[PDB]
């Protein structure tokens, strides 16, 4: 329901503040794992991991 | 067997109907300059008349022309 | 501390304006109301009359100093090239 | 000034690391190194760039360490307190090919070739500037120009006379991938090279600021309707006047 | 009482941010003030950190710019910011001075508060000038000969001034480490000024846009401009980031990457960009002495502003002439600044001495004779004579 939402998260400030800091804390990692994803696959081919397991073939 | 890739684009573009045209006004420069260093008093007249505006007209249609399609033939 | 000079503004219940006296205020609270309400009406037709009432105070001023600079760069190119010889020697000397 | 003092402008050429999501070819920057060793190092330094920041970008560190010993360095003086010589290592710099610039100026016609660690940086137009004016040496100077000896032509140069004759050559490298070695094949990674000296940031830079403005943009959002909620009651406000009675 | 009101220290932050009384009407150009002390407090604090790992002799002055960008971690970030945040600084502050003189806000009971800003703006050009030469290129070191030179035109003691300033025969390692010093301590000066800027205007209050009083209608500053505020300060960072990560060099000189020389002369010598329109008030008079002097008085004639005001009105919201011909002085300025990045050739020569005339003749001729005549209109377009 939407009184027992906000009878758990909004109504005191302490269990507020405290969902925004471990919101925060799961974002950071997850942010930045699907960052280097795409930027290395738009990037295929011109990365030094990739041509050194070229040379070495 | 692999040439100049931008020696071979620039030698097509120079054969083009615009390009053609830009050629025969620089080798019309030449000629004026070629005849008028064997005369005398050419030695020092102050104003010595050159072709580098001309060679410069052409260049640049030489450069708008390949530089978009050179390195699709490069590595 | 002691007592500054006269100002023209004051606080909280002694702010120096006229006598108030017959107007009649009212409002809703913020939580009870649609904050986006008239977004796209705003953005397409009062942008209309905003930007119609001032865009010639604007433009005219900038088209006339676009016009010099541009008539400016040309008569120098012209001036350093081999057909602007003439001129170059009877202005510059 | 007339267009042969400013210079010819140089075109726009389609890099592999233009654009915001790009980086770095790094098969053109292992290329373009053994171009300079082999065709630049004999007139050129490098001396901002140090042999460790080469390890995990164009070559393993093993190699690296075999690149760096093959030049001496100056040691700590013995316990007699002669000076004394030692192999390089990875925490050295790149050395150049003079000991000071009037040997220089001496084997160069009294010219000073510059540095290249921040040449692609200190130039109007970049890798575009580097790469027409590698290409750009016409077989005749055009008719009516007058050459000081011991100066070549260039349009791509200020002024036209330029003190560095053409050094790139067709099928004068042999890379060891097998890619067919032209000129204008070489001057593409050579300069490539030279632009990882210049800005050996540029890939970590690049995706750092996908985070920050994917990040930023969002908060400007937000922002937006958090102010139009707490100014809600007052962009809504009524008023209402009647005139009171004379007293 | 609250405690916020009671206490000795809470009770400047509940007068100053919170309990402040505004006016209902001030729009977003209202907004640069705060965004120019979150620019102050940028550059205090990325100088400092950058300067842990700098040498100001000027042997090793170029090195250690370079060491910051390869060595130290993030130290490109560092100095992107500090370069391009600057850039920023006087981007905002142009603004700044524009509303300002749009909206009459240097008129009569303001006069104070407008007259220690002018002095915050000559602090804040002499600072970037000082930072500029830290770097030591090719356009630091030869900009700051041709600025320094300028001194010797003052007659009997001018030669002794330039001696003086240099501590030396030229612009030498005596100057850099001068210059250093001095880059480090005004902007403390700049910091102390602001706060006299702000008690200046807590007498009498901020403006609004229609030009009267605003005593009738008053929301406090806290969660009303404290959101308004914020707004403009997350578009602030956003447009500053993609200068930062994605163009950080499109703002600058190229010849600054050349290692500083005083052997050879880098073509044409100009500034900054946000200089340029004051270094092209000094070229245009052909002398040295009376060049000199028209190049302050370029920032001294705003002091003349509230006294050739001949108008009844504060601001030119309902002024259909004098909202025209402002526009024209502020496109004036920015055709100076091209001219200052133009050679010495036929047309630039005359073209930046009309353009320097008008720049003049805004303040002393043209708003004077403008204001009145609008009076009279005002007056005989309503009145039954
Ligand atoms: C002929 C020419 C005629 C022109 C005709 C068309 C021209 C186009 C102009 C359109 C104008 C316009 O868009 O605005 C006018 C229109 C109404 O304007 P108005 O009432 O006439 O007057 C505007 C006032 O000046 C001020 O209004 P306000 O203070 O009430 O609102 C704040 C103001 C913001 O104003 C400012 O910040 C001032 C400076 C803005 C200009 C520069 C910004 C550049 C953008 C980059 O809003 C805007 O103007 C928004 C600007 C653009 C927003 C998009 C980004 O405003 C809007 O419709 C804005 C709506 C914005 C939507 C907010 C979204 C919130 C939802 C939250 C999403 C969550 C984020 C995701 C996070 C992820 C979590 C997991
Ligand atoms: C800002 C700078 C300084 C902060 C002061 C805030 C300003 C203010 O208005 O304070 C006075 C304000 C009450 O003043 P007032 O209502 O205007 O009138 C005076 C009353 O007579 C005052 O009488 P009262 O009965 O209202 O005062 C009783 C109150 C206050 O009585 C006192 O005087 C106690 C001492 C207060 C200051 C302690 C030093 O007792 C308490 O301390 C109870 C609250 C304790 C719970 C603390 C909750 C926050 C925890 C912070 C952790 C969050 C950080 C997250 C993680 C960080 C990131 C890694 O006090 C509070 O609201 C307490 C603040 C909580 C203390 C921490
Ligand atoms: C391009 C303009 C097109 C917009 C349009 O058709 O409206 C013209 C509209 C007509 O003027 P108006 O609304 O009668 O009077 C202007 C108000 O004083 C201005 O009142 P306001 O606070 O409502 O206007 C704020 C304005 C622009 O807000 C500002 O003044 C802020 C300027 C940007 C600085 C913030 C970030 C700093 C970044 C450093 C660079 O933002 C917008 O125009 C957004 C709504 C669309 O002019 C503007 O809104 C100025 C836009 C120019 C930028
Ligand atoms: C001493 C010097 C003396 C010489 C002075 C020389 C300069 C003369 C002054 C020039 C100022 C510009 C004129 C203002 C015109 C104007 O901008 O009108 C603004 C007008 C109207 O606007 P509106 O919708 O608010 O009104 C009307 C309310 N319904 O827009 C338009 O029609 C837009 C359409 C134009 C096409
Ligand atoms: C390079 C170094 C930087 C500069 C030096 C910095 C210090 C110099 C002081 C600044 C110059 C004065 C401002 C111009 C005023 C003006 O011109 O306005 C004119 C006003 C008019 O006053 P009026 O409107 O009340 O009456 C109208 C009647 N004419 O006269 C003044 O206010 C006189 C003020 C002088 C006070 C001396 C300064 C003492 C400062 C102590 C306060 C410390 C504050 C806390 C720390 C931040
Ligand atoms: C806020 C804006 C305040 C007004 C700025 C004063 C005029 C800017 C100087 C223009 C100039 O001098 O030139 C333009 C300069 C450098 O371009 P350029 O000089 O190399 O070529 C000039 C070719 N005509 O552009 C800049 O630096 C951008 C500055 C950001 C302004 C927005
Ligand atoms: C092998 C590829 C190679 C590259 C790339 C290279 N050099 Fe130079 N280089 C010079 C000299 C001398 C100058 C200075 C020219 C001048 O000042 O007129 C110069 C200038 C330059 C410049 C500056 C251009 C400018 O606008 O100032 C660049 C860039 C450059 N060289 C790169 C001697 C050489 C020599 C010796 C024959 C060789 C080999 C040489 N240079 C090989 C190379
Ligand atoms: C670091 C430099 C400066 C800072 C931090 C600063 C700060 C502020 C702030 C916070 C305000 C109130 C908010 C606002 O009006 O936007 C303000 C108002 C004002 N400032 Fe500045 N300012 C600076 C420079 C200047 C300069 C250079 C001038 C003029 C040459 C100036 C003149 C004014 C005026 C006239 C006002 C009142 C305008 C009005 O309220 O209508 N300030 N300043
Ligand atoms: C309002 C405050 C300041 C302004 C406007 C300012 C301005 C500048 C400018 C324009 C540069 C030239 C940078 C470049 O072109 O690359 C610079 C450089 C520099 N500044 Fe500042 N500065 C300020 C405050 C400070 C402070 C407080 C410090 C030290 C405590 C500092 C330290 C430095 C250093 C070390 C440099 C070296 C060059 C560099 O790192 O780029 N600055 N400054
Ligand atoms: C919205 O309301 C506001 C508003 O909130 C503000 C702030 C201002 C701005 C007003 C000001 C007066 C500006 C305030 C700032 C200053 C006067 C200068 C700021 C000073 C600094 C940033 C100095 C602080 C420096 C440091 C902490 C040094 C950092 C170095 C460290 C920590 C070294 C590390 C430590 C060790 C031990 C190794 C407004 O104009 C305004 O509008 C009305």
């Amino acid at each position: 329901s939407f009184s027992s939402l906000y009878k758990t998260f909004f109504k005191r400030n302490a269990v507020f503040v405290g969902t925004i800091f471990a919101g925060a804390f799961v974002f950071q990692t997850v942010f930045d794992t699907a960052i280097t994803s795409w930027y290395e696959n738009h990037n295929k081919g011109k990365l030094w991991k990739d041509v050194k397991a070229r040379i070495a073939a | 067997e692999v040439t100049d890739q931008l020696e071979d684009l620039r030698e097509h573009f120079k054969n083009t109907e615009e390009g053609k045209a830009l050629v025969h006004h620089y080798e019309e420069c030449a000629e004026r300059v070629k005849i008028q260093q064997q005369q005398p008093g050419y030695a020092d007249l102050e104003h010595k008349e050159d072709c580098v505006e001309e060679f410069f007209h052409l260049q640049h249609y030489l450069d708008t022309a390949t530089a978009p399609r050179l390195f699709d033939k490069l590595k | 501390g002691p007592p500054s000079g006269k100002t023209y503004m004051g606080w909280w219940g002694h702010m120096g304006g006229p006598k108030q006296k017959g107007i009649t205020s009212y409002a809703v609270s913020p939580y009870a109301q649609k904050p986006l309400q008239g977004i796209f009406h705003n953005a397409v037709f009062n942008s209309f009359r905003r930007f119609k009432s001032q865009f010639l105070y604007v433009l005219i001023p900038a088209g006339i100093y676009w016009y010099w600079w541009k008539n400016g760069n040309e008569y120098n190119e012209f001036l350093y090239s081999k057909a602007g010889r003439e001129e170059l020697e009877r202005v510059n000397v | 000034m007339t267009a042969a003092e400013h210079g010819l402008h140089a075109p726009a050429y389609a890099w592999s690391h233009n654009g915001p999501f790009e980086t770095f070819d790094h098969a053109s920057i292992r290329r373009g190194y053994q171009v300079y060793r082999e065709v630049c190092a004999a007139c050129h330094s490098l001396d901002r760039v140090a042999w460790r920041t080469l390890v995990g970008v164009s070559h393993t560190n093993e190699e690296v360490r075999n690149m760096a010993e093959e030049f001496e360095y100056d040691d700590e003086p013995d316990e007699q307190g002669n000076p004394k010589k030692r192999p390089g290592k990875l925490s050295d710099y790149i050395p150049g090919p003079y000991p000071n610039e009037q040997a220089a100026r001496a084997a160069n016609q009294g010219a000073l070739p510059p540095d290249l660690s921040l040449i692609v940086k200190a130039r109007h137009g970049g890798c575009d500037y580097i790469f027409s004016l590698l290409t750009g040496y016409p077989d005749e100077p055009p008719a009516g120009v007058a050459l000081p000896p011991g100066s070549n032509y260039n349009p791509y140069f200020p002024g036209g006379s330029i003190a560095m004759a053409r050094v790139l050559f067709d099928d004068m490298v042999e890379y060891e991938d097998g890619t067919p070695a032209t000129t204008s094949q070489m001057a593409k990674d050579v300069t490539t090279f030279l632009n990882w000296c210049a800005e050996p940031e540029h890939d970590e830079r690049k995706r750092l600021g996908l985070k920050t403005v994917i990040i930023l943009s969002s908060l400007y959002l937000l922002s937006i309707w958090v102010k139009k909620f707490k100014w809600a009651g007052i962009k809504t406000r009524k008023f209402v006047f009647n005139p009171p009675k004379p007293r | 009482m609250a405690f916020r009101k009671s206490n000795v220290y809470l009770s400047l932050v509940n007068s100053y941010i919170i309990d402040s009384p505004q006016p209902s009407s001030i729009n977003y150009w209202w907004n640069m003030g705060s965004l120019l002390g979150l620019c102050l407090v940028i550059q205090i604090v990325t100088g400092i950190f950058m300067a842990m790992h700098y040498s100001s002799n000027i042997e090793l002055a170029f090195s250690s710019v370079e060491h910051i960008m390869r060595d130290v971690h993030n130290g490109y970030i560092l100095r992107y910011l500090h370069a391009n945040g600057a850039s920023f600084f006087f981007m905002v502050m142009f603004m700044h001075m524009a509303k300002g003189l749009y909206y009459g806000s240097y008129r009569s009971p303001r006069v104070t508060l407008w007259n220690v800003g002018v002095i915050i703006f000559i602090l804040t050009i002499a600072t970037a000038f000082l930072g500029y030469c830290c770097v030591y290129g090719q356009m630091s070191h030869w900009g700051a000969t041709v600025i320094t030179n300028l001194f010797s035109a003052i007659p009997f003691v001018g030669n002794d001034i330039v001696s003086w300033l240099w501590g030396g025969f030229s612009v030498s390692n005596p100057t850099i480490q001068r210059f250093f010093a001095l880059h480090y301590l005004v902007p403390f000066i700049i910091a102390a000024m602001v706060i006299m800027h702000l008690m200046a205007l807590h007498i009498h209050g901020s403006s609004n846009p229609l030009g009267i009083t605003g005593n009738l209608d008053r929301i406090p500053m806290h969660s009303y401009f404290i959101f308004k505020d914020l707004v403009t300060v997350f578009l602030f960072m956003l447009i500053l980031a993609l200068f930062v990560f994605y163009s950080p060099n499109t703002l600058g000189h190229p010849d600054n990457y050349i290692p500083g020389n005083p052997l050879v002369t880098p073509a044409s010598i100009v500034p900054e960009w946000y200089l340029l329109p004051f270094y092209a008030i000094l070229r245009s008079i052909p002398d040295k002495l009376l060049g000199v002097i028209t190049m302050f008085a370029a920032i001294l004639v705003l002091l003349v502003l509230p006294f050739t005001d001949r108008s009844v009105v504060r601001g030119n919201t309902f002024k259909v002439l004098s909202k025209f011909f402002f526009f024209i002085f502020v496109f004036n300025f920015v055709l100076l600044g091209q001219i200052g990045a133009c050679h010495v050739e036929v047309p630039y020569v005359l073209m930046g001495q009309i353009a320097t005339f008008i720049y003049f003749a805004y303040f002393l001729i043209i708003v004077p004779v403008i204001s009145t005549i609008e009076n009279v209109l005002f007056y005989i377009g309503r009145v039954n004579k």
